[PDB]
């Protein structure tokens, strides 16, 4: 069946992405101007599994 | 007047050839270096474990150097007889550069260290050559034959023995400008492998061939702390190294015990320790296992090993006679105990050296809490055998007030009325102390 | 439609390697990104906890994500630890308790054949043991494991099962079959049950 | 001779336990979907056993009509190993070559290459029918009424009932074949051109 | 001099500063397909820069018309490009109408920095003076011959660059001669790609079994034509497999041991993946030592394998299924029978590599398979653009060969260089009974008009390894003087010829004085100052000098210019 | 939705007005609130974040979020996953 959907947890989660993404175009553009990008990868690839794991959990709802 | 007369190359956590054209020279914190033939002579590999700072490269060497040492900025090689050495800065700005020693009858290096103000090279002789970074010479002394080194960022120490005078250590600071001296030819503790030496032993004779005296490593600790470990399988530390009079050798692990009882009874010999450095009860250790004690190229993960006091008895460990069981009485002593030594040491650095991390208060707070801890568990145990008197000694070293509360509370729980009113005597002089 | 037909009921391989993905895992960390007291951006992640990876110590051993672990591995900037069931002894221990009780499963960690396999795509050269002796031993449980399991179908009832200590691949493996056959049972069943 | 047959039987048991090219055990595999569907065979490439140990395949090459019963005895045992929970009456398993060496024509085999392996081509023109070879057989000794067993390769060297009592004398062919309690295998006879 | 062998991580480390921005993708990487030795430079530095994460661009180029139009429809944003195999000998800011004004940024400060650089990667020895020296844009790594053997060409460069009466215009003749002589030479090589760069990863550290095999692969990619090449830097691969090779050797066989040895590698077409007597029969250097192109030498062939006892049928077995016996005492029965027929230096020693139970490969057979599958892999301007497609894509093919988890591809890589040595054996037999090969005092030309299998030879690999076995039948032939041989090939869809001009070898093994001095192939000038001239539709684009497509009804008469030129 | 918008002679008026509306509802609900994440992306997991891919289809030069993708044919990029999902997708790189 179709469980309840957990309405604040996805706003928090909604919250955090798009402060995320945020800070994310914030440093990349602070970069376009050391060489340490291995915490961007870091970022990037963590934002995407959180992003897929959401869009698997709508689709399946 | 032979095989400890002969005071051959050592370097720190060396290696013999074995069977092969390879050979480790040292393996410090750093990084490692070895060697191997082209089928005529040594290309030698220095590789480094921060890989982000530094990186891995292989030379071509036509004179067969046999001795190295590690630093932050700079590695020196050295030859054993005909003592050529060639000091290289890990950074291209800074020029690598090679000199000869000057060599005599009977004359073979033995150690060398290298610190970012001076380069100090060990003599089978005893001397104590003092170079530049850049090779211009300083000063020559002669003391005691070195036959080990090892240097800080601006601290350097030695063992010097001799068939005379035997194993005496010394600790000084070069520094920046001021040449402070801590310690002086003073005798050491570290036990000499010589029973072993009488022609019983089971692939160590090559390894004795190549050590004489067995002596693993000498690495320093993440504070500065110096560290002593050989055949006896014994780490040994300085706790109060900063002051001359109050010198303390203690020992801090014993390999074997640890081995055994991580092994699940068996008294296996095939598992042998490789210590690379100690830092804050985080003893990196290689735990080859077979025959050759020795690691290999595709090297053992530097298995992390902490500090465990001998005062397990292996009586008392007997109890389960065969994941080996632990008899938790003086088990919480000897946490006790490493809480205590370890408080001692970073309190020597607090004021002196000051924060590393950021974190050493933090980490000091919560050392100080499992003190507190372990005694309370002891003043609980001694209150089981009603035996107020131990009781009332233990409550006295308790540091956290809190854990005096809790002194209050397991007095007047644990059925000792009478050390109910003491250990608030107590309490009441602290809320004055 | 939205889902495809293949993933209704059922994780793919790929969704159950993601999933074991985020377990934590005690690696060596081959940089050194404690900042001195003497610039750096810090990881400051929200599906884990960055205090781990700010203050990482060159060649002294932190726990942290597996996956993070891994794409650092794409480089030699880190080494992974096997975990202390990834040893010879350990498998050959589990070996015979599993052929001295052919009626339960063994106590392995609910991820090992996901595990290993990440283990030994990406960190090939990280293990004290041989891995040709390793790979042997996994795969040796793997087929003792699959035919304690097709013993235990001979009982497939129709009110319930337990498949106790069985491990999680196996489980999304057995899923569609097991849940499907269970379904007809139960119906006819109920439809017997009618009265 | 029960030494090197051993001997060989456990290397043979190896190179099906270990055998493998990137992470996946094809023989093992192999061996478990066959057993999956009572298929009691395995296709063996020959390629594989050469890479694996080129003394094994010479040994094979050398004498093929005694190495390979041994190998069948592996692959039962290995089988048993890996398909049944130890604490049978599993059929002896049947053997499958596949190989890439040069077709020897059909008129060139000669008075050598007589017990040797042989790979060529040819067209099939007569099928006869399936008769039965013994492979477990129960037998009876006829006076002193002495039961055992033979059991038989099915590949003749260059076997016949024993010509004796083996426990008076109950004659010199003392034994008859119990039908219903042997067991027996399916042969077909085909003429290639 | 602009980047010694011991400066080449400062070169790296600019690069790195330049583009390791994962935003972007500002390092491209121009490779000439068709060449091994650029391949496999190529496969090195992308594992490296998978390695640093630096988003890369690999393009296989096959032409220099696709070269210019390729940086014409480059973007700006690229401020690194790589060229692998090429531009070391042409004005590429010419050819690719390139000033330093355009591309600078930040000019001040004795310093100049650039919006753009590029970095070559050559070894032709005909080093144009204006791009190692006259240029800051291009970035060229030396090996060491031009900061030991271009002094006084660097002084001729310097005095004409600075002084843009009558003995100042002598001096200026002087030096624009010394240029000159400089100038007009044939384009050789002295080292390979694979070596350059395997030393400058030492430098930086990051090596393993893996790129030494990719090293070893490069540098025997030039043994068949740069043999003098080969020898020179065999110790040093040999010294390395030493160096990286642990020392647990004779360990027990398993499936993930990946070993790298040095052992008898005899000088035979592959051997490991055919019969001995096809590897004979199809070893360019015993074809060339017995000329199996007239009937006797077949039966010669049957004489020596009847002469060492070995059986024809058993020589006729694949390789894998011949006896023990045969297969362990290979090495003896060639010392008892080799130096007979002259036949001493097939053997040789070189790297064989085996991954577990996969079997053993060596790097001649290895490199075979690769350029088989670079040459077989798959009105007029346009059917010959979709062979140029078809080119191109098979260096993809013969890239992803060297993967390990492909070697489903390395077979059809073997079995096409069989198939190709079998179409180049043929085809030389066929010409040498015509004797299409016509003898001239300035080359011997030879073309081919009608015959089988036509169609292959219009790939420019296939033409070179036809060359290479003609080369190898006449280089024998002590009574044919050293001359340079011209190959034709008419393609009836676009009505056009494939001249390809070559050069002569010494014979392998044949080690002398004149040896020592490289055979330099002068076509590349001749063939410019005739087709500059004379205007015939001629199609130079190769970065091979050496080869041109020529119309049909053009062909005669490009010849006969070409007779009369005495350039070459 | 993210492929192609493609022979409808097989479908009625209904269904076609049916998918024609469907697309602009999809459309709807990937911008109405969940727009941050991408409704119509892959439904793999990201395993990996930096890929090699070939070109398929030369499609000449296409700008990229940053910097820019010449799709040379028979070349091959080694750049980040992320954003070249809708290429694969279209089918213009094959490379995993
Ligand atoms: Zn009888």
């Amino acid at each position: 069946e179709l469980l309840p959907y957990p309405h604040q947890l996805m706003k928090r989660l909604l919250n955090r992405i798009s402060m995320q993404s945020q800070l994310i175009e914030n440093i990349s553009m602070g970069f376009l101007d050391n060489e340490s990008k291995l915490p961007l990868l870091c970022m990037e690839t963590e934002l995407e599994r959180l992003k897929f794991v959401i869009r698997s959990y709508i689709r399946c709802r | 007047n032979t095989g400890k007369f002969r005071y051959m190359p050592f370097s720190p956590a060396g290696t013999p050839f074995g069977f092969t054209d390879r050979r480790y020279l040292t393996m410090n914190e750093v990084g490692y270096v070895s060697t191997v033939k082209n089928s005529e002579q040594y290309s030698i590999t220095v590789s480094f474990f921060d890989v982000g700072r530094f990186r891995e490269y292989h030379f071509e060497d036509l004179f067969g150097y046999d001795l190295c040492f590690l630093n932050e900025k700079g590695t020196l090689f050295g030859q054993s007889k005909t003592g050529q050495i060639q000091y290289r800065p890990h950074d291209s700005i800074h020029s690598n550069w090679t000199k000869i020693i000057p060599l005599q009858a009977g004359e073979r290096i033995t150690s060398v260290a290298a610190t970012p103000v001076r380069v100090i090279v060990g003599t089978s002789l005893g001397y104590f050559r003092s170079f530049n970074q850049f090779g211009v010479p300083f000063a020559v002394e002669k003391t005691s034959p070195i036959v080990a080194l090892t240097a800080q960022n601006y601290r350097v120490f030695s063992v010097h023995y001799s068939q005379f005078h035997g194993l005496s250590y010394s600790l000084s600071e070069l520094g920046t400008s001021s040449k402070r001296y801590y310690k002086r030819e003073c005798p050491l503790p570290m036990s000499l492998p010589n029973i072993n030496s009488d022609m019983k032993k089971d692939a160590n004779l090559d390894y004795y061939n190549f050590n004489p005296m067995g002596i693993k490593s000498l690495f320093f600790s993440s504070y500065g702390d110096p560290c002593i470990f050989g055949s006896d399988n014994t780490l040994l530390l300085l706790s109060k190294w900063r002051s001359p009079e109050e010198s303390k050798w203690l020992p801090i692990l014993d390999s074997n015990m640890e081995i055994w009882k991580m092994s699940g009874g068996k008294e296996t010999t095939d598992i042998h320790v490789w210590p690379l450095a100690l830092a804050y009860d985080t003893l990196n250790c290689i735990l080859v296992k077979g025959k050759h004690i020795w690691p290999e190229f595709p090297l053992p993960l530097p298995s992390e090993m902490e500090i465990r006091m001998p005062v397990f008895v292996k009586s008392k460990l007997l109890e389960e006679n065969k994941e080996i069981q632990i008899p938790v009485s003086m088990a919480a002593e000897e946490e006790y105990l490493r809480s205590k030594v370890l408080s001692e040491l970073l309190t020597d650095t607090l004021e002196n050296d000051g924060e590393m991390y950021g974190n050493e208060n933090e980490v000091l707070a919560a050392l100080n809490g499992a003190y507190d801890k372990a005694l309370l568990r002891l003043f609980a145990s001694a209150c089981s055998d009603q035996n107020v008197e131990k009781a009332l000694s233990l409550a006295h070293e308790l540091k956290q007030d809190r854990a005096l509360t809790a002194a209050v509370k397991i007095s007047e729980r644990a059925e000792l009325p009478s050390l109910v009113k003491k250990i608030n005597n107590i309490r009441e002089a602290r809320y004055e102390q | 439609m939205s889902l495809p037909a293949h993933l209704q009921q059922t994780f793919s391989p790929e969704e159950i390697q993601f999933i074991v993905e985020n377990e934590p895992i005690k690696i060596f960390p081959r940089i050194t990104t404690r900042q001195k007291i003497r610039n750096h951006t810090r990881w400051q992640l929200i599906t884990t906890d960055d205090k781990a990876l700010n203050n990482m110590v060159a060649m002294r051993s932190t726990e942290v994500v597996l996956w993070i672990a891994l794409l650092l591995k794409q480089q030699s900037k880190c080494s992974i630890v096997a975990p202390q069931w990834l040893t010879t002894k350990e498998l050959d221990r589990k070996i015979q308790y599993e052929k001295t009780h052919p009626d339960r499963f063994s106590e392995l960690p609910w991820n090992w054949l996901v595990l290993a396999r990440i283990l030994f795509n990406k960190a090939k050269d990280d293990f004290h043991d041989p891995i040709h002796e390793l790979r042997g031993k996994i795969q040796d449980l793997r087929e003792i494991r699959q035919i304690k399991v097709l013993k235990g179908l001979k009982y497939l009832n129709e009110s319930h099962l337990q498949l106790d200590n069985l491990s999680l691949l196996e489980i999304n493996e057995l899923r569609p079959f097991i849940t499907e056959i269970m379904d007809k049972l139960r119906e006819i069943h109920t439809a017997s049950l009618t009265a | 001779n029960d030494d090197d047959n051993t001997e060989i039987i456990k290397s043979f048991k190896n190179f099906i336990l270990e055998f493998r090219l990137d992470s996946q055990f094809i023989y093992r595999d192999q061996l478990r979907n066959n057993i999956l569907v009572k298929n009691y065979s395995l296709t063996v490439n020959m390629e594989h056993l050469i890479g694996y140990n080129e003394d094994i395949y010479k040994k094979l090459s050398d004498e093929p009509s005694d190495i390979i019963p041994l190998f069948e005895t592996a692959i039962t045992q290995v089988a048993k190993r890996i398909s049944i929970l130890s604490r049978n009456s599993l059929p002896t398993f049947q053997l499958i070559l596949n190989s890439n060496a040069n077709q020897i024509p059909l008129r060139d085999l000669d008075s050598e290459h007589v017990s040797k392996i042989v790979r060529l081509s040819g067209i099939i023109i007569s099928t006869s029918v399936l008769s039965s070879r013994a492979t477990y057989l129960s037998i009876m000794c006829r006076n002193c009424r002495h039961t055992t067993s033979i059991t038989i390769n099915n590949f003749n060297s260059i076997v016949s009932l024993p010509r004796s009592c083996l426990s008076k004398n109950c004659g010199p062919d003392p034994y008859i074949i119990i039908h219903e309690s042997s067991k027996f295998i399916d042969q077909q006879f085909l003429k290639l051109q | 001099m602009y980047y010694g062998i011991s400066q080449f991580s400062e070169a790296y480390n600019k690069i790195l500063r330049n583009s390791s921005s994962h935003s972007s993708c500002q390092l491209v990487i121009f490779v000439s397909c068709l060449n091994i030795d650029a391949l496999c430079a190529t496969k090195m530095l992308s594992l490296l820069f998978k390695k640093q994460l630096v988003q890369s661009q690999i393009v296989p180029i096959f032409g220099y018309s696709e070269l210019r139009r390729h940086y014409s429809q480059l973007d700006d944003n690229i401020n690194s490009l790589l060229l692998v195999g090429f531009g070391g000998v042409i004005d590429l800011e010419a050819f690719l109408e390139i000033d330093p004004q355009e591309y600078v940024i930040d000019t001040d400060s004795g310093e100049q920095s650039f919006r753009r650089d590029i970095y070559v990667l050559d070894a032709h020895r005909p080093w144009n003076l204006d791009n190692i020296f006259g240029s800051q844009i291009i970035q060229c790594f030396d090996d060491g011959t031009v900061d030991d053997t271009l002094g006084e060409q660097k002084e001729a460069y310097y005095k004409l660059l600075e002084l843009d009466r009558k003995q100042r215009k002598k001096q200026i003749h002087e030096y624009e001669g010394v240029l000159e002589e400089y100038y007009s030479q044939g384009t050789t090589v002295v080292n390979s790609i694979s070596a350059q760069i395997y030393s400058l990863l030492s430098a930086i550290g990051e090596t393993n079994l893996s790129n030494l095999w990719l090293n070893i692969l490069g540098t025997t990619s030039l043994d068949i034509a740069y043999a003098q090449v080969y020898n020179r830097l065999y110790p040093l691969l040999q010294d390395e497999v030493k160096r990286l090779t642990p020392s647990s050797r004779n360990s027990v066989k398993t499936p993930d041991t990946l070993t790298l040895n040095i052992q008898p590698d005899y000088y035979l077409f592959l051997l490991r993946h055919s019969s001995l007597y096809d590897s004979f029969y199809y070893s360019n250097y015993v074809n060339a030592k017995l000329s199996l192109w007239n009937e006797n030498g077949k039966k010669r062939l049957h004489k020596m394998f009847a002469r060492m006892g070995i059986p024809l049928s058993t020589a006729q077995e694949t390789w894998l299924y011949m006896d023990h016996s045969i297969k362990r005492e290979l090495g003896i029965i060639f010392d008892k029978n080799l130096d007979r027929y002259g036949l001493q230096d097939i053997i040789r020693d070189g790297f064989v590599r085996t991954l577990g139970y996969r079997g053993s490969i060596s790097a001649s057979e290895f490199v075979e398979a690769l350029t088989a599958l670079l040459e077989v892999g798959n009105n007029s301007a346009q059917k010959l653009t979709n062979l140029r497609k078809r080119w191109v894509s098979n260096f993809w093919l013969s890239w992803d060969a060297l993967d390990d988890r492909k070697v489903e591809l390395l077979n059809r890589g073997i079995q096409l260089a069989q198939d190709l040595q079998r179409a180049i054996f043929n085809t030389g037999v066929a010409i040498l009974e015509k004797k299409l090969i016509k003898h001239l005092r300035i080359y011997r030309l030879c073309v081919l008009q009608d015959g089988p299998d036509l169609d292959l030879y219009r790939n420019p690999l296939t033409l070179l390894r036809l060359g290479n076995w003609l080369i190898e039948c006449c280089a024998e032939s002590e009574d044919k003087q050293l001359l340079p041989m011209v190959l034709a090939s008419i393609d009836e869809n676009t009505d056009t010829y494939l001249v390809a001009g070559l050069t002569p070898r010494y014979p392998r093994g044949l080690d002398t004085i004149h040896t020592k001095k490289p055979i330099l192939n002068n076509f590349s000038m001749a063939f410019q100052q005739i087709t500059a001239e004379t205007d015939a539709k001629v199609r130079i684009d190769n970065f091979e000098s050496s080869i041109i497509e020529i119309r049909r009804e053009d062909l005669s008469p490009f010849l006969e210019k070409l007779t009369l030129s005495g350039l070459l | 939705n993210g492929l192609d918008l493609m022979d409808t002679n097989n479908l009625s008026h209904q269904e076609q007005e049916y998918l024609k509306e469907y697309c602009d509802l999809i459309t709807d609900l990937k911008s109405g609130d969940l727009v941050d994440i991408d409704l119509s992306g892959s439904l793999v997991p990201p395993s990996d974040v930096f890929i090699d891919v070939r070109v398929l289809k030369d499609a000449g030069e296409i700008q990229t979020e940053y910097g820019v993708f010449n799709l040379i044919k028979d070349s091959q990029f080694f750049v980040r996953q992320s954003d070249v999902e809708r290429l694969i997708q279209q089918g213009y790189l094959q490379k995993i």
